[PDB]
């Protein structure tokens, strides 16, 4: 798994692969690693499939209840804190989940990284998964805060594609998202094989 | 693996399954478990396949040398002695459970050799993963001094019991009838398992595979 | 003392335009012995939902009873039968309830959706699931999957018509892959039970496989 | 490993810490804050286990803020350092022990500046200067040789630079930026970040 | 597992009057790919090839030691080695390290030097030969290769038909395996020519 | 496994069970645990089937070569000394409890016990194997001095039978042997011949 | 329990035309020693049900007393509703599985034989909670030594008569005595038909030792 | 430890050793392993001294309270049922093999064996403890039905003595007990009274 | 962890490595050389176990020098890479196995530039570019995205800087200086050390 | 143990402590951690007392034999290589020794660090022992290549004194040496208690 997210001048760009692996056998090549918490909030998954899926779904339920009680949407900082407090109770039990909570609230575009270990840090460019080390290299080498929307898409796409080329547990298709003031939008979903013929 | 052998009225009848598995997957569907030691002596093999093959290849090669020197027909005790002395010296590291059976000047002899080096001389033996199933058939139907056809029937039933009850056994049933005047190697003697016929044809048509590079090298 | 046991088995699911197929072998084993040659791994949930369970037979039986009870409770409080998607969602949470002492079962739910189209949901022991076109689980899951990707999804094929999968053609494929799986997988054999799910109820079939 | 350092002067206490948040072999963050404001003149520096530090540091912060809310006045540096030692010591033999190493810096109007050192086993010790982490082994002797009780604020910062410079030339870990703060009678001041 | 450390997969298929041998090209340590053109199939004669899957270091070692013995064998008794004789030579070589063996499972494919009769076999790490009349696989995705081979293989296949069958078999088998892939090379051995082509495979 | 050897005036009486098991499965139910070392020297075997067979083979090879060079019938104590040497020398590997018993012209009928460690002790009667634990109190209360050859045969059969009924590793048939100046008298006690003892019922 | 103490061996079970027959030796073993040689491992649940158990004998006695009290409670109501063999088999499965989920299993492998509404029932319930039905069952060492013989006879003759099943069960006991080191030569035989449950024995098998000489 | 209980017409005969050891050291050489549960109900104890003493105490407290409420002499089977319940319920902790034996007006003299697991089986005679392994073959060949009260006392003493001589954990003196409709007859067999059996000499 | 990197161009092969020699938590050296000259146009980069690298690297060096001494000509890059793979593979199952990861760079007059990658299990692989260590995970994707077979010598050095710059901003380890060399037809040239 | 050595413009300065410890009990406070291989060669010891003492003595014997055979003294590079090859044969056996070989040969002042692990590096400033981390700080902060002889003595002395103040397994007296062109000379041997009253 390879998930990456970076916030430039026009919101947050979220990309990920779609490969699921059970040991050395490829279980799936079309898995969804991005969770649509709500219209303005996104969540990425990496590590334990069942873990991520379940706690992100529980987070979504809490966010929905939060909005009904106070008649307002939850912030990215508050949402990530909820997820951090949630998984902290089972710390050391074996939970395996690395997620990136992205959105746009009152403080602008927000990007937070939360894992099962207990970490909850805010930043501008993150990468989770086994292929995250490879994505970092490509991302950082072409990352700029003034990057144009089209340029930001190509960067994220290329970063994920290079990670699937080196990491054995990464592959499939690159699903891309774009978080804006009006909400997130599904940018594209290109297969890695089709990207290979375009980058070569 | 299901190997078995019995001592009938005038000879030895060996038998075994033909399936070879690597873990819990069938690697070989038509494997040969009955090995040739000499013209009058044969050996069935269970346990480690690589060990059984190399061990029987050595003993048979040693008996051939011995038979050339003395100029006489090899004995089953000689083969039994060579195998047990070798297996005991490897302290069970050469996992080779064999069912040795042949016919010499002292009549038909059936032996069961275990990996550590112990041997038994019985009228009927069974070995392998499905040895208990074959033994059950031998414990309920074996009669002393049976006819050639009756021994072939009992041995076939024993091998079949292990084939349909043990997951490590399968495929066909090979037999080996050894007497003072002949040696019939029946491979196979029975094909109780048949693969279902394909309901469709997925024949790959020419041009279905995309090729990047191709090179042709003519020969002489 | 170990609370788990591998009883073998292999469930196959295939989604169509107006149908759904859930097939599996009927052999139940333990170690290297055969318990029974007549043990279907397909369970009829509703009139358009069928579930296939392979793995620890002990967990298969308990999980199957829990699901059945949950479907009845949902109908009592909502006055309607549970849909395939709802059952898949509910099963996900049931599997995650025992996250620290999980069920050793490979679930596959194959039925019809609200639009009458074939729906197939594959599951993971702890609850992770997703909808797919076809899916294979169990001891021969890695033997059948590749063939389905090729024959159903037309992967690695160039000039090909990509003809829609029909019930007739799907039936042939299912029987063919199980025949090949019985030759290599030692846990698959005896018989093959096929459950066809269309708009006119669920139909059941039975094909004999290798006995050894 | 994270790095903490505190230096107490005549009427001020200078503290600093690394700004790196690392996962496995990569620096996920280069501007991470390890200092927690407990009150107007109290700073809590916390390092250690992944989720333990923030979880423990925020619990102590909330209680110290609550104290002022219902009482009117703030907890003193000494009282705050004892309150946090008690809490940490109560979880030691409990079900969920906090693996956190920390430094408590503050300034009392009647007691002056104060620097507290607390390890993960909850042993409170007052000191003129202290450090935490693997980089404390390479900088404690530098402080020992140059620290004097009447050290000025300008000289304290110069002394801190020497220690931080030692880490750049001797430590195997990469700690490029450092957060520098100072607490005195006026309160907590944010000094320029020392980078290399 | 030691055998899945580098990954890889080799295949061999029997046709009418020809044989085919294929293998993946990926070379990598654990989950990291190093190169995408690692040789796994080695020519042991004009119409005799051997595929080797398993530990990369042992693959090269066994391939180099086999050539050493084969070269001496051909010089001693001036004649090309027969397919079946090469299988015995390899088995002997593998069984020599009975207790602490090489971690590679070879696959032999070729035609006899005087009758051109297709021959395919596969041995285990300790040298247990196994001749078949259809196909033989070896590697991390052996379970996937069996499934593809069992349902696609047909008796008496011509060179063109044989190539397509082994291509689809390997292609679909390595796509379901994480540590195998990065390209497929196929060798179709005929009586007067050896066709070698690289396939258009996934690179993830 | 249950082996027993008793001595009388003429010579000795050996007896054993015939069960060879591997866990809970009987591999051989008609095993011959009484091996002849020489014309009048036998040995009961217990412990590991491959260990005791290799040790008995070696001793038999050495004792026969030694008997040919000396041109004399080997002494029973010499056969016990050869077993003892091998069992002590390789005491870490071998897992064998041998009872050596026989007759020679210099000392008559002698029974030597050579247990697992490799020590060697002469007794008027000895019992070994896993099933011997159940019959220690019976051979203590039942054995008397001055028993005849026929009385030793009955006493041995009675003891082996009692052990076979209680031990899971013992069973099958009873193989007795009588060694004297004359020669050996081998005999098997099958199913109904095996001495029976009623079971306490309510 | 975690460590089984006194245990019994395999239990045979076969269905015939109008009933089920179950056999089991009367021996409780303590390791490799045959301690208690006269204990019954087969019980009568009710008029149509009977149960056989292998493994820990102390766990079988607890189950026998719990099951027995259930039948009494059900018969005390007198409402024309009695437990069927399938309902007893179902209850056992749930009980075995519940105990295995708490990591405190009842070390037993049961065989349930019954006859209700003109249909013979033969169920199997192991310690892990693995349950299934079959024409012929065999637990412990019977699965490797008796099952092969029983299955061979039910392949040619799916439907057997009382006499055929009874004599086929005696051939299995004879083989068990020959090859199982944890078995006894004194067994019991329970039969269930429309007339009810009938426990016969202590019986013995006729062995042959002609191979000792040859 | 070696305990034994045999039943006859009138009632039963209990007997045991008196050795309490800790490794190779005898902590108590005159231990009384025969505990009275009620007027005619006794119990032999083997296994763990603290486990069996706590279990025997509990049963004695319950049986006496139960006997007072019922206003009747407790049955021997009820005492066995109370021991069985405790030994099964706490089978993971307790390490006790109890033999319950006594006499009641409804069933006469009964012996119940309650071994380590917590099962409960009625026998005509029972033996437990570590030393019981050596006397299985002797009690099988020596016990006959129709023994009198005096014959059971001799048979029990003979068996315990044979086990004490072979077992390292058994020894001391033999404590017998005869329970009847009358009452209890306790008696000790010291040094010379202990039945002797000659040792095979050469 | 040590860092190695090689880049093969049209008619040259560029190599680089860190100059840190670390013990426990301190950098004992900041100018350590990890490159061993095998011949006039052959460079051996070795990293791994404490005494294993030098011990193994010097053995191979002595034998390659001996070869030229008695033969007149030098071993080619391919022959030298096979000779060292054989040696390393012969110790794998031996009593004293060498735990060394290495890169072999050289330039043959008829074969052109060559770059070899060899892991600790002795698996030889030819490549256009390769890297060793924990920093190879953060720089292999950078090479993948920018490397082209016709890359010039000036562009190769620029590409190398990007990789080295990535380590300064993402690696947890401190690797400030790097040794940079280049092998072509003229031989081995010592390029300016890249420091930060 | 705390040993340090640095080579400035006037040769090499070698200092060390004198404490031996057997667990938590102080075995000695006067142990010699510097070995005089010959008139122009010095060797420091740290780790296993018996190990260092024995192999350094074996090294001295080899150096003496080397000088008799070639009628010339061995270089610092050659001497350290001999010690590195010596202890490499027992690699992994448990040998524990960290030594600093200092001297003055044809290439000027030479300082090499050699341990049992297999390391053999040349440098300008080293520090071995459990108190070596503390010595590094003080040494590096006042180390200059143009340092005067008197200044070099005070630096080395202060560095060791601060290490004994922090490290529990360091103490005693500071023994100082000075390697020159004419050979090494025993500079001083001041007790740590006397240095404490001078530095305060």
């Amino acid at each position: 798994t390879t998930t990456l997210a970076f916030k430039f001048l026009h919101g947050v760009i979220v990309a990920a692969d779609s490969r699921a692996t059970a040991g050395a056998y490829i279980a799936s090549q079309t898995v969804k690693k991005v969770i649509e918490i709500n219209p303005y909030l996104l969540g990425t998954m990496a590590g334990g499939a069942a873990d991520c899926s379940f706690w992100e779904r529980l987070l979504a339920r809490q966010c929905r209840i939060y909005e009904l009680r106070n008649k307002e949407r939850i912030s990215v900082a508050a949402a990530s804190k909820l997820l951090a407090n949630m998984v902290y109770q089972y710390k050391g039990m074996g939970l395996s989940m690395g997620t990136m909570i992205c959105g746009w609230d009152k403080r602008g575009p927000g990007l937070y990284y939360v894992d099962s270990e207990g970490n909850r840090i805010s930043g501008t460019a993150f990468s989770v998964g086994s292929g995250s080390v490879y994505a970092y290299g490509v991302m950082d080498r072409g990352y700029s805060y003034d990057l144009k929307v089209e340029e930001a898409y190509d960067l994220a796409r290329r970063a994920i594609y290079q990670a699937t080329y080196r990491d054995a547990y990464s592959g499939g298709a690159v699903n891309l998202y774009h978080v804006r003031e009006d909400g997130w939008i599904r940018v594209s979903s290109d297969n890695v094989a089709d990207l290979h013929d375009k980058y070569s | 693996t299901t190997i078995a052998g019995v001592v009938y009225k005038d000879g030895i009848v060996l038998g075994a399954d033909t399936r070879a598995t690597e873990g819990m997957v069938v690697a070989d569907k038509n494997c040969s478990k009955i090995h040739f030691i000499s013209p009058n002596i044969y050996c069935c093999g269970a346990g480690t396949a690589a060990d059984t093959d190399m061990t029987t290849q050595l003993i048979s090669s040693n008996l051939e040398l011995h038979s050339l020197t003395t100029g006489r027909l090899p004995r089953v005790v000689t083969a039994n002695r060579m195998l047990k002395q070798m297996l005991f010296r490897y302290q069970g590291y050469i996992g080779a459970a064999l069912v040795l059976g042949g016919v010499d000047v002292t009549g038909p002899h059936l032996y069961s050799i275990y990996p550590h080096g112990s041997t038994d001389k019985l009228p009927y033996v069974t070995m392998g993963s499905g040895s208990l199933a074959a033994m059950a058939v031998f414990e309920d139907k074996f009669r002393p001094d049976m006819e050639e056809e009756e021994a072939k029937k009992l041995v076939s039933e024993a091998i079949a019991a292990g084939i349909f009850n043990d997951l490590g056994s399968g495929s066909n049933i090979d037999l080996c009838v050894i007497s003072k005047s002949k040696l019939d190697f029946l491979r196979p003697f029975s094909v109780p398992n048949k693969k279902g016929t394909r309901l469709g044809r997925y024949r790959c048509e020419k041009g279905t595979t995309a090729v990047l590079t191709e090179k042709v090298t003519p020969l002489e | 003392f170990s609370p788990y046991a591998f009883n073998g088995g292999t469930v196959l699911a295939i989604a169509g335009e107006d149908f759904s197929i859930v097939a599996s072998d009927t052999r139940l084993s333990e170690g290297f012995s055969i318990h029974t040659r007549d043990s279907p791994k397909c369970y009829k949930l509703t009139d358009k939902t069928v579930i296939g369970c392979s793995g620890f037979h002990g967990d298969c039986l308990t999980l199957t009873k829990i699901i059945e009870a949950r479907l009845k409770m949902y109908k009592h409080s909502n006055n309607k039968a549970m849909t395939t998607g709802a059952i898949a969602a509910m099963l996900s949470t049931i599997l995650y309830s025992r996250r620290f002492f999980p069920y050793y079962v490979y679930n596959i739910i194959g039925g019809l959706d609200e639009e009458g189209k074939g729906a197939v949901y594959s599951f993971d022991p702890v609850g992770s699931y997703q909808r797919d076109s076809f899916k294979a689980g169990g001891s021969a899951s890695a033997m059948l999957q590749p063939l389905l990707d090729n024959q159903v999804g037309f992967k690695n094929m160039q000039n090909v018509e990509h003809v829609p999968l029909t019930l007739d053609r799907a039936m042939r494929l299912v029987k063919d892959v199980f025949i090949s799986a019985a030759e290599r997988d030692v846990y698959t054999g005896d018989a093959l039970r096929i459950c066809i799910v269309t708009k006119e109820g669920i139909r059941e079939e039975t094909v004999p496989l290798r006995k050894d | 490993m994270e790095y903490l350092i505190g230096i107490q002067g005549p009427d001020y206490v200078l503290v600093a810490s690394d700004r790196v948040a690392a996962s496995n072999i990569v620096q996920m963050k280069d501007d991470h804050d390890k200092m927690f404001k407990m009150s107007e003149k109290i700073l809590l520096l916390c390092v250690g286990e992944a989720g333990d530090t923030v979880q423990f540091a925020e619990y102590i912060q909330k209680n110290v803020q609550l104290y002022k809310m219902r009482n009117g006045y703030e907890l003193s540096p000494t009282a705050a350092a004892n309150f946090t030692r008690r809490n940490l010591a109560d979880c030691l033999r409990s079900r969920t022990p906090y693996h956190v190493n920390l430094l408590l810096a503050g300034y009392d109007e009647h007691e002056g500046p104060a620097l507290y050192y607390m390890d993960y086993l909850a042993a409170l010790a007052k000191a003129p200067f202290a450090a935490h982490g693997y980089g404390a082994f390479l900088t404690l002797s530098i402080l020992d040789r140059y620290y004097t009780p009447t050290i000025s604020r300008e000289r304290a910062v110069e002394l801190l630079r020497k220690c931080l410079e030692e880490l750049q030339k001797r430590f195997i870990l990469n700690l490029p930026t450092f957060s520098v703060r100072v607490i005195d009678k006026d309160g907590i001041h944010n000094l320029e970040n020392i980078a290399f | 597992s030691i055998m899945s450390y580098n990954g890889g997969a080799v295949m061999a298929m029997k046709g009418k009057n020809c044989v085919a041998i294929a293998a993946d090209r990926r070379f990598g340590i654990q989950a990291q790919m190093v190169t995408t053109d690692f040789q796994k199939i080695f020519p042991m004669g004009d119409r005799l090839y051997i595929g080797l899957a398993g530990l990369a270091t042992d693959v090269q070692t066994v391939a180099q030691r086999l050539k050493f013995r084969l070269n001496l064998y051909e010089l001693k008794e001036g004649r090309q080695i027969k397919p079946y004789t090469l299988m015995s030579m390899v088995a002997n070589l593998l069984y020599e390290k009975r207790f602490g063996p090489y971690y590679t499972e070879p696959v032999i494919a070729g035609l006899d030097p005087k009758t051109f009769k297709p021959f395919i076999c596969s041995l285990d790490l300790i040298g247990c030969p196994m001749v078949t009349d259809d196909f033989v696989v070896s590697g991390t995705c052996s379970e996937q290769m069996y499934g593809m081979c069992e349902s696609l293989w047909e008796p008496n296949m011509d060179p063109e038909h044989l190539f397509e069958t082994i291509s689809q078999a390997m292609l679909n088998a390595v796509d379901r395996d994480a540590v195998s892939g990065m390209g497929v090379i196929v060798h179709v051995i005929e009586k007067d020519k050896i066709t070698t082509r690289t396939l258009k495979a996934r690179m993830d | 496994t249950t082996i027993m050897a008793v001595q009388f005036n003429g010579g000795v009486v050996l007896g054993a069970d015939s069960r060879t098991t591997t866990g809970s499965y009987i591999a051989n139910r008609v095993t011959d645990k009484l091996t002849p070392i020489h014309d009048h020297i036998f040995c009961c075997r217990s412990g590991s089937a491959a260990d005791t067979q290799a040790v008995a083979d070696a001793v038999t090879y050495q004792l026969g070569f030694h008997s040919i060079e000396l041109n004399e019938p080997p002494l029973v104590h010499t056969a016990a000394s050869l077993f003892k040497e091998m069992c002590y020398r390789y005491r870490e590997d071998l897992m064998a409890g041998i009872i050596i018993a026989g007759w020679d012209p210099q000392e008559g009928g002698q029974v030597y016990s050579v247990p697992m460690g490799g020590m060697m002790v002469r007794q008027s009667f000895a019992i070994g194997g896993s099933g011997s634990s159940y019959i220690y109190g019976y051979v203590d209360a039942t054995y008397r001095e001055g028993m005849t050859k026929d009385e030793c045969l009955q006493f041995t059969a009675n003891a082996l039978a009692l052990a076979m009924e209680r031990d899971g590793s013992s069973g099958g048939v009873i193989r007795l042997a009588a060694i004297q100046e004359s020669g050996v008298e081998r005999q098997v006690l099958l199913g109904d011949q095996i001495p029976k003892f009623t079971i306490a019922t309510l | 329990t975690q460590n089984p103490m006194v245990t019994g061996t395999s239990v045979l079970g076969v269905k015939f035309d109008g009933g089920v027959v179950i056999a089991a030796d009367m021996l409780g073993s303590y390791g490799s020693l045959a301690r208690f040689r006269n204990i019954s491992r087969i019980m009568r649940v009710n008029d149509s049900t009977m149960l056989g158990a292998s493994g820990d004998y102390a766990d079988f006695q607890y189950l026998k007393q719990v099951l027995g009290q259930m039948v009494i409670d059900e018969e005390l109501l007198g409402d024309g509703h009695s437990y069927s063999p399938r309902a007893i088999h179902s209850w056992l499965t749930r009980a075995m599985y519940s105990r295995r989920s708490k990591m405190n299993p009842l070390w037993n492998t049961m065989v349930i034989g019954g006859y209700a509404d003109g249909e013979s029932f033969l169920g199997y319930v192991d310690m892990l909670g693995v349950a299934y039905e079959a024409p012929s069952l065999a637990t412990g060492y019977g699965a490797y030594l008796a099952q092969p013989l029983l299955r061979e006879v039910l392949e040619k003759q799916p439907v057997l008569s009382q006499t055929e099943a009874r004599e086929l069960v005696e051939r299995c006991m004879r083989v068990l005595y020959y090859r199982d080191a944890r078995s006894y030569n004194r067994f019991q035989i329970a039969t269930v038909t429309e007339k009810g449950v009938e426990i016969e024995g202590p019986l013995s098998a006729q062995t042959n030792w002609d191979i000792a000489h040859m």
